[PDB]
């Protein structure tokens, strides 16, 4: 159980890089907004930045983070230079997506997937 | 200089599969059955992860068998159980694990084929 | 001690006595090839493709046949076996058809996988080859006896297996030929297992012909549900469709047979099936509707009635998922009047105790049996391949069987005792000779066939039989925890439906007739609506348009068992499940599922969302029933025995005649062999 | 063609054609099997 | 051998037809169903039984190495004629 | 509003389980004879904690642990269940 | 022997003899050493020994590996270090290729080897990208072959051959959109293993 670490050997280091992360998105939704002349709000884009990191806030292993936080920066990278076009930003939105249903009767009304 | 981590292996959030093809799939962890259209036992060497079949409809136009699971012909081989699963576990799969089938050491006498007062004598050849 | 020591290819293996050379080569991973050689039949040494070098021994020997002597060093790879290989392929495809592109074994046939493993690459036969003329031996079996290459494995399974003399060996030399010399029928409840053991396309599935080819078909392994013995299986498919049953091994079970009901009727899956709601209409029939609307009808009535007024039985073929949602149900209404449609007496301890409706020796257990005595039962069509290993018994432990009830034909000779019940009752009291038969019994096994509780008198004939169950164990003639009783079942959904508290036959419901009846998958006919009220309201849950439905208000298309994951208990208490091979058909769906939603649009939300989580509750009611491919013994036959006294009913004077006396009443018994055009062209070809 | 005639068969097409896209001859692909499943009918007489 | 349904829609050697409230016929709608009309059941069975002095006769579906694998037709049973399984050609044994 | 229906799960061999087994062989037949139209459903399974389910109208259910339980204390539990009406 | 490819003993005797040179020189690191049938050596090291075993076969003088031919990974599920990670080197003065394997998993960094051989800049890019293994001290790590955000490792063996996400142009949205993967004929997956062994020398042991 004694393993090589990425860059922090622990989640104390591990959460440095995470909110270091954050605050270098936060700064740059409203230039991509306005670089991509998104239609969506900076609010939007960052309710949005919030929910992805969210969404991992369960882990615990120091080298799992550092991951996230690696290619959380590469996708940065990929917006800030523009590499992304208009679509890639937007995806991240699923605009053309329906609602997929939750409750239990509206997908047995539907189809068999659980 | 290594570091200590005692948190379970898990991997799910740096994989890119979709949630819902994590948390609603099965996978059956299992030694495959021998094909009884022959006897070759080759194919029952090794473990085998498979996911839950998925709907399959026709396709409005041709007739050709669509699908919208992106697991259904995903087939993964271990050299053990305990591999697999493994590999089950750090990708956050629910899994069910049947126990491989050995067929059973048989009794074979030719000669018992020729009994003097047993009902295993034989009528034909 | 006992054990010698041989090699293979220089590697020590330690063998019993009597172990052949290529099952010391097995010992070791190497598989020795074969056509004639199968470890269920008897040993021929006819093909010999197993030949094999000893080393310092001139002579190459049948690996099959040859014991293996101490301190042999078996050479699986020498040249001179090799050679031998070689030589014996070339022979057997001399006269071989080059048929393979036009022949169903195809792809997965065993000459050509084994030519190219060991034989030769080409050919230097120069001359024409034999043909023969096909045989007509039923509507199951196709015979293209051109490809046959003589290996006699279809003889010794029909004699051996299946206790059928017919097949045999005519001519001489090249001419030699399988078959039956006559024009005849190989109708045999286990016939279509020579299609599998046949290693060429000699045999082949008359159904199946020319639809698939092996590389293509999904292999999903499940359950069998044509009868109680819970075979396991292969659902070939391909591109959502079922394609054919093959068996699955499993030793303790159905080893690697299946009877011709679980390998043919599938075809019934695709006919006569429910894919969409309905519901009357003015006119009073049965129109096609919406989930959403058919199940606000049944909600609408389910709150109106409680207790007694509403009722549920369940047919032959539900699952233990499907058959819990819906007891949660009923009882969320206060509704205990949960019933099948096989009878079980319900007398003394009656489904209370494990015990007293399993069959406590195990389908294995009967290898170790002395003594088999059979009461009101055909075991050959109720459970084919229970019958099959009482024939294996039989044959290679010289098994005695006794049998009370009709003379039926059981592929092995038996002593009939007799059809009177009143038999049991003489047995009990030591007045009859064969008594003394089961007192110098080690092991004696007793076996009460379903069917004949389906009598008016089955609490007693169960009661006569536990009183001779236990006359034996009382008597210390037999071992150590080794269990007499037996109850043979064969109905697919009775032992799980008797686990979960279910009441055994319909006889609640003649007691006090409902209002709202819950049909699932209930298609025996046992209650009519001439024997409820006139205003009945009738819902009916399958997957099949049978008998019930055309009865019913309401239709729920539900899954068949090749279209779910769906738990099963075999005769023996062993609970398995099957898996999704293809999706139910149109707006069909998971039984279970369609009872889970139905509670919530009834207010009455059942606490299970899921399959796993419907499992967790199965747990709750029966630990046994999420115990998969295991058998929980059930004790306490002495508690059941005593309870069984306190109450006396008596035999009637009917004889003991199963309501399958010959191989026509076996092809169509449920649904979906009713369904079955296949089913149907067999029940033909035997009464015509 | 006038020195080497081909070969001629009973379903060769006496009348050659040319690409047919775009015009109301153009191909239009279908499914070529049959109904897999059959439905149950239920009666037509009333009996509930 | 095309024959056409009561909506006219024309039925193809292999069974198929759109049944009557079946929506995908408005595929051909302006357009056609591309069907073939030399059916190959019917076209074989136009061949005439051909007459052999053995019990035993071969196939090949003519043309040598442009027909189809060499087999063996048995011929024994006076019943019915051999039919070989690759091309359809029947044969039967002579007096 | 009362009782309908008694679960008893139990091991056959485990020791936790060993008073619920004494229960059995020695009560339930009495205890049947008493509640005779009363389903108790005996369901022994390998290595399971012992415990008595008791499913009241309407489809109330309570449970009760009977681990390492004496014979006694498992008459005792039966028959708080058996006056209750949960 | 017209259809047998002819065996070479010379120079599998000389593979040999330099795969233990290589063993003796670097104990620290080498873990096995093994020349193939059709004589291609193959050094199995340590992950830690990347930068001192490659810089050895680069510039020692009896090595001169002064070529990177390709480097790569295998995913092999089954194994607690699923990732095989395998240089293929040239050495022009000796006329010689050499092939050296190491392991990883789906967290464990490797050293990248930019510094011994400027060609192992984009190889490891793509490693990144295909398996998602990640190169330590790489100068300009990140996606080289997939598309702009995509999720994923595609050359994984857990990940399914027609992805998850597809690729149309809307309309009302007026741009290029990603949405769940649905095809109109599955792909038909094919069993073809034969039940038959075919190749004895490599049977493995029961
Ligand atoms: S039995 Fe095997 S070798 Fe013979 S024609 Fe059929 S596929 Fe070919
Ligand atoms: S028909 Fe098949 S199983 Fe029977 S002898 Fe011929 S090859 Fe063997
Ligand atoms: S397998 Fe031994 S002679 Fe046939
Ligand atoms: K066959
Ligand atoms: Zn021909």
């Amino acid at each position: 159980t004694s393993v090589k670490p990425i860059f922090s050997r622990d989640m104390n280091e591990a959460k440095r890089r995470v909110r270091e992360l954050y605050r270098a998105w936060y700064r740059e939704v409203p230039n991509t907004v306005h670089l991509f002349q998104l239609d969506i709000s900076v609010k939007q884009g960052r309710d949005k930045v919030r929910e992805m990191f969210k969404k991992n806030a369960h882990i615990t292993d120091p080298r799992v983070v550092d991951l996230l936080v690696i290619k959380g920066k590469m996708e940065l990278e990929e917006t800030i230079k523009v590499w992304k076009q208009r679509t890639h930003v937007m995806r991240f939105f699923h605009e053309t997506e329906a609602p997929r249903p939750k409750d239990f009767l509206s997908k047995f009304y539907v189809g068999h997937d659980p | 200089q290594l570091i200590t981590v005692d948190e379970k292996l898990d991997i799910t959030t740096i994989t890119g599969v979709p949630e819902e093809h994590i948390k609603t799939r099965k996978a059956r962890i299992f030694v495959p059955a021998r094909n009884n259209m022959q006897s070759g036992v080759n194919n029952t060497k090794k473990w085998k992860m498979e996911f839950d079949t998925r709907e399959r409809w026709e396709n409005p136009l041709m007739g050709w068998a669509s699908t919208a699971d992106p697991l259904s012909n995903l087939v993964l081989t271990f050299s053990t159980k305990e591999d697999a699963v493994a590999f089950a576990e750090k990708n956050g799969w629910s899994y069910d694990v049947e126990e491989r089938k050995v067929p059973k050491p048989k009794s074979k006498s030719y000669g018992a084929n020729f009994s003097w007062n047993k009902r295993t004598r034989v009528s034909t050849k | 001690s006992n054990l010698i020591e041989v090699f293979v290819d220089g590697q020590s293996v330690m063998v019993e006595p009597g172990t052949t050379v290529l099952q010391a080569c097995e010992k070791v991973g190497m598989q020795i090839p074969r056509f004639c050689y199968h470890e269920r039949l008897s040993v021929a040494g006819n093909c010999r493709m197993c030949l094999v070098e000893i080393e310092k021994a001139p002579k190459v020997v049948a690996a099959c046949a040859m014991p293996v002597m101490k301190g042999w060093n078996i050479l699986t790879n020498s040249e001179k076996t090799k050679k031998a290989r070689e030589g014996v392929m070339e022979f057997l495809l001399a006269n071989h058809p080059l048929d393979c592109p036009i022949c169903d074994q195809g792809g997965e046939c065993d000459l050509q996988d084994q030519s190219m493993m060991f034989g030769s690459d080409r050919s230097r036969f120069l001359e024409g080859k034999r043909a023969v003329e096909d045989k007509n031996i039923g509507p199951l079996v196709k015979t293209i006896m051109t490809r046959c290459i003589q290996c006699t494995r279809c003889i010794r399974f029909a004699s051996e297996i299946a206790g059928v003399d017919d097949l045999g060996t005519t001519g001489r030399g090249n001419d030699m030929q399988v078959g039956t010399y006559i024009e005849k029928m190989f109708m045999s409840e286990l016939s279509g297992n020579i299609i599998d053991i046949c290693p060429v396309g000699a045999l082949t599935s008359k159904p199946y012909a020319f639809t698939a080819r092996p590389w293509e078909t999904r292999k999903t392994e499940s359950i069998d549900v044509m009868d109680a013995v819970g075979s396991n299986i292969v659902v070939s498919t391909r591109t959502g469709e079922v394609m054919r049953i093959l068996p699955r091994m499993h030793e303790d079970i159905n080893e690697e047979w299946i009877s011709d009901k679980t390998r043919f009727a599938y075809d019934g899956l695709k006919r006569q099936r429910l894919t969409e709601p309905m519901v009357r209409n003015e006119k009073g029939l049965l129109t096609h509707t919406t989930w959403e609307d058919a199940l606000s009808r049944v909600a609408g009535m389910l709150q109106s009635f409680q207790g007694n007024d509403v009722a549920a039985i369940a047919g032959g073929l539900v699952d233990a998922e499907a058959l819990i949602a819906l007891k949660d149900l009923l009882n969320r209404v206060d509704s205990d009047t949960l019933c099948t449609e096989e009878v079980f007496p319900t007398a003394g301890a009656g489904t209370d105790l494990r015990s007293n409706y399993l069959l406590n020796t195990t389908i294995a257990g009967v290898e170790e049996a002395d003594v088999v005595l059979l009461v009101g039962t055909n075991p050959r069509f109720e459970a084919p391949l229970f019958n099959a290993r009482i024939r294996k018994s039989w044959l290679h432990n010289d098994l005695k069987v006794a049998l009370i009830g009709s003379p039926v034909d059981l592929t092995y000779r038996y002593d009939h005792l007799g059809d009177s019940p009143k038999i049991l009752q003489d047995i009990a009291s030591g007045s009859h000779p064969f008594s003394q038969v089961l007192q110098e019994a080690k092991k004696p096994m007793v076996i009460l066939g379903s069917s004949a509780l389906q009598r008016n008198d089955g609490a007693a004939i169960l009661a006569a039989v536990s009183n001779i169950a236990q006359k034996i164990r009382t008597s210390s003639g037999v071992t150590g925890d080794w269990k007499v009783m037996n109850i043979l079942h064969r109905i697919a959904s009775q032992v799980a439906a008797l686990d979960l508290g279910y009441k055994p036959g319909v006889e609640a419901i003649q007691k006090n007739p409902p209002k709202m009846l819950f049909l699932l998958g209930a298609d025996g006919g046992c209650i009519t609506r001439q024997d409820l009220p006139k205003d009945c309201f009738i819902v009916y849950q399958g997957h099949h348009g049978d008998v019930g439905a055309p009865i019913a208000d309401v239709i729920l298309p539900g899954a068949a068992y090749t279209e779910k994951s769906a738990t099963y208990v075999n005769t023996e208490g062993r609970a398995q499940q099957t898996k999704v091979a293809v999706t139910p058909p149109g707006l069909a769906r998971e039984d279970w599922k369609i009872i889970r939603a139905l509670s919530e649009i009834a207010g009455m939300t059942l606490p299970y969302d899921t399959l796993d989580q419907v499992r967790n509750r199965l747990e709750e009611v029966s630990p046994n029933l999420v115990r998969y491919d295991d058998v929980e013994g059930a004790n306490y036959f002495q508690q059941a025995s005593e309870l069984s006294k306190l109450v006396n009913q008596q035999l009637l004077a009917d004889p003991l005649v199963p309501p399958q006396l010959t191989i026509k009443d076996f092809y169509m018994t449920d649904s979906i062999s009713r369904a079955s055009q296949t089913m149907a062209k067999c029940v033909k070809a035997v009464t015509e | 063609p006038t020195v080497k005639p081909p070969t001629a068969r009973k379903f060769i097409w006496t009348n050659h054609k040319f690409n047919l896209s775009g015009t109301p001859q153009q191909y239009v692909p279908y499914s070529t099997t049959r109904k897999k499943i059959q439905e149950w009918v239920p009666p037509s007489t009333p009996y509930k | 051998g095309v024959r056409t349904s009561p909506t006219g829609e024309k039925v193809t050697h292999t069974g198929q037809v759109y049944d009557d409230g079946d929506y995908r016929k408005v595929r051909f709608v302006g357009r056609q169903k591309e069907v073939n009309e030399n059916f190959a059941i019917d076209l074989i069975a136009e061949q005439p039984v051909s007459q052999v002095g053995s019990r035993v006769i071969s196939c090949d579906g003519g043309g040598g190495a442009l027909g189809h694998p060499r087999v063996y037709i048995n011929l024994d049973k006076e019943t019915k004629t051999g039919t070989c399984g690759y091309c359809g050609l029947q044969f039967r044994q002579q007096h | 509003l009362g009782l309908r229906e008694i679960r008893i799960h139990l091991c056959q061999r485990s020791p936790g389980s060993q008073g619920v087994r004494d229960f059995i062989e020695k009560r339930y037949v009495e205890l049947k004879k008493a509640n005779p139209d009363l389903p108790i459903l005996i369901r022994e399974c390998s290595d399971v904690q012992p415990k008595l389910w008791a499913r009241y109208a309407f489809g109330q259910e309570k449970n009760v642990s009977l681990n390492n339980f004496s014979a006694d204390q498992v008459t005792r539990a039966l028959e708080n269940v058996l006056s209750s009406k949960a | 022997r017209p259809t047998v490819r002819p065996r070479n003993d010379v120079a599998h005797k000389q593979l040999s003899a330099f795969g233990e040179y290589v063993a003796e020189i670097l104990p620290k690191y080498v873990q096995q050493v093994q020349v193939s049938c059709f004589n291609e050596l193959e050094i199995c090291i340590h992950p830690d020994g990347v930068i001192p075993v490659l810089t050895f076969l680069r510039d020692h003088s009896n090595a001169q590996f002064k070529s990177l031919a390709d480097l790569t990974a295998v995913d092999i599920p089954t194994r607690q270090n699923r990732f095989e990670i395998v240089y293929n080197l040239l050495s022009l003065r000796f006329n010689s290729r050499i092939r050296v394997k190491t392991y990883t998993d789906e967290l464990t960094p490797i050293e990248s080897s930019v510094p011994v051989y400027k060609a192992a800049n984009w190889y490891e890019r793509e490693i990144w990208d295909m398996f998602g293994v990640f190169f330590a001290n790489h100068p300009d790590l990140r996606r080289i072959l997939t598309d702009y955000g995509f999720e994923g490792h595609p050359f994984r063996k857990d990940f399914p051959l027609s992805g998850y996400v597809e690729l149309r142009y809307d309309d009302e949205v007026k741009r290029v959109v990603a949405e769940p993967v649905e095809l109109a004929q599955e792909f038909r997956k094919f069993d073809l293993n034969s039940p038959w062994e075919a190749f004895p020398a490599y049977r493995q042991p029961p």
